[PDB]
RNA sequence: GUAACGGGGCUAAACCAUGCACCGAAGCUGCGGCAGCGACGCUUAUGCGUUGUUGGGUAGGGGAGCGUUCUGUAAGCCUGCGAAGGUGUGCUGUGAGGCAUGCUGGAGGUAUCAGAAGUGCGAAUGCUGACAUAAGUAACGAUAAAGCGGGUGAAAAGCCCGCUCGCCGGAAGACCAAGGGUUCCUGUCCAACGUUAAUCGGGGCAGGGUGAGUCGACCCCUAAGGCGAGGCCGAAAGGCGU
RNA sequence: CCCGGCGAGGGGAGUGAAAAAGAACCUGAAACCGUGUACGUACAAGCAGUGGGAGCACGCUUAGGCGUGUGACUGCGUACC
RNA sequence: GUUAAGCGACUAAGCGUACACGGUGGAUGCCCUGGCAGUCAGAGGCGAUGAAGGACGUGCUAAUCUGCGAUAAGCGUCGG
């Protein structure tokens, strides 16, 4: 008839305890300050996992750029000209060959160039 | 005049990085007894540069 | 071989053990006994009676030869502590701790 | 020998203060 | 403190007109997954298919669940070849959660389906215990004052002897009453107590110590005042008085 | 039996299934305080995380590479009731 | 080999994070001659032959509980 609050409330607070691991201080010491923590890294997450795909298109333009403009040419007159010759390839893709691959980014764009002119 | 927030132990431990103590690093050897001591002391039985001092 | 000694409820604080404890972590007892000796301080009587003991204990005890031992580990941990009443002005009371500590000594041939 | 006992007093205070003029006063 | 472009800088990187590119959101499209509500079929009943559409949310309304302690099923099942509890690791579900196993522990625990609640905590200047910070900081309680030699002892500024020095002296001297209740003296000990050390103590322990015809209580006598047989008053209890 | 003040506290020996059951004694969690090992840190400005990410150490692996710990540098970001 | 110019590991007084091993403290689990609520019976008073409640004593015994009262952890007699 009377019940004991002695062993759930311990599992619960181990709980959130253990993944407060490496923070800094009463931060992973302290059940109050470590849930407070615990919930701010959780919308962080949430709101990351959003904004890591806008980063990563905005690097893959940028080294496109650069590479176009080592042979002769703007980003956007080039993309221009991929899309008038009707070329699929995407801007993941593309910057990976710009690294990796020195010639076949040059027949793109001579390819691109052909079709804007 | 009070503490507004609670100090932490880094800054307890940075405070007493200064506390530590020395060692004599060096004793003498008297000329004759060749019992150790510090310098410009007596020995333990009235000993200083060879000679015999009181050693009540 | 390990061997220890220890004195449990010295009546000190801890924090002033740990500094004469660090003077000599990682010597060789002869000069070990020797610092100890010129160190105006209440707790080197203390922690000197104990690295004695344990020099003891290794010679009659376990193999002999103290002429090759080290001190290999020492360290001070904190005891109980008793409370007691002191009366300040207006009638006001307040708490006062009289703190102890555990010495530990381990020496090796090794 | 070697066992120790007390105890404890607790009266507080008796407050009464602040002889000095109000903060804002009328 | 520039301080009335966010800055650097700009004579176009300013303003007007025309045009074509590109960048740009959790908006829209592509790929995978979940749930609600309809319409139409099959089951022709649970359910199973085809589609269409919807899924930000405080006060608040509606619907489904998890876990804890007790009763039945229970003289059943698990367990000294290791139960509850504690502490790690690995899997698993949308969630509250579940399962397995290494170390510690040394005797109890309960599938499933039902029943009852002292049934779930971060806050209430909440209650009780433990432990931090400021901090090895402030202070060590009258500015009458101390120096040296010997002893004892594990250890002597403070204990015991000795010689000097200083302070009080209508008191800081000597007797009492009130109040206290062994603090008195001797031998032993130094854990705790003494605002430091202590061999010392009004501290611990064990023995010892207070002798009255004349001192004082008791005793005889009464003051202020108290109580008061009978008595006089008053719902009771009681009030006042010889 | 040994160190020590004919101390307090220890170290052996012995009893016991067990002494990490030694009387401050079943089990012994958390805050709090230490010793040891790996990585980072003395030209750097803010709720201390989150997304990206070299280098180092250890373990496995038949290269391929994984796993664990730490985390230089960098985008975004003003606790809870 | 010497000059220049450029670039640059190794430090830890102390501090952080992770792991290993400890100290302090007394939660958790498991216990119970201690309590709580009842049912069925019994008894519903003791005292001038001195009560309820106490003080002081009493042992081979310093003390404190439990008994007992100068006949003092007890005296007589009838039963087990």
């Amino acid at each position: 008839a009377r019940v004991k609050r002695g062993v759930i409330a311990r599992a619960r607070h181990k709980k959130i305890l253990k993944q407060a691991k490496g923070y800094y201080g009463a931060r992973s010491r302290v059940y109050r300050v470590a849930f407070q923590a615990v919930i701010k890294a959780g919308q962080y997450a949430y709101r990351d996992r959003r904004q890591r795909k806008r980063q990563f298109r905005q690097l893959w333009i940028a080294r496109i750029n650069a590479a176009a403009r080592q042979n002769g040419i703007s980003y956007s007159k080039f993309i221009n000209g991929l899309k008038k010759a009707s070329v699929e390839i995407d801007r993941k893709i593309l910057a990976d060959i710009a690294v990796f691959d020195k010639v076949a980014f040059t027949a793109l764009v001579e390819k691109a160039k052909a079709a804007l002119a | 005049a009070v503490q507004q927030n609670k100090p932490t132990r880094s800054k307890r431990g940075m405070r007493r990085s200064h506390d530590a103590l020395t060692a004599v690093t060096s004793l003498s050897v008297d000329k004759t007894s060749g019992e150790k001591h510090l310098r410009h002391h007596i020995t333990a039985d009235g000993y200083y540069r060879g000679r015999k001092v009181i050693a009540k | 071989m390990e061997t220890i000694a220890k004195h449990r409820h010295a009546r000190s604080s801890a924090q002033k053990v740990r500094l004469v404890a660090d003077l000599i972590r990682g010597k060789k007892v002869s000069q070990a006994l020797d610092i100890l000796t010129y160190t105006n301080k209440k707790a080197a009587v203390l922690v000197k009676k104990v690295l004695e003991s344990a020099i003891a204990n290794a010679e009659h005890n376990d193999g002999a030869d103290i002429d090759d031992l080290k001190v290999t580990k020492i360290f001070v941990d904190e005891g109980p502590s008793m409370k007691r009443i002191m009366p300040r002005a207006k009638g006001r009371a307040d708490r006062i701790l009289k703190r102890t500590s555990h010495i530990t000594v381990v020496v090796s041939d090794r | 020998v070697a066992v120790t006992v007390y105890e404890a007093w607790r009266q507080l205070g008796y407050k009464g203060s602040w002889w000095w003029p109000r903060i804002r006063g009328p």
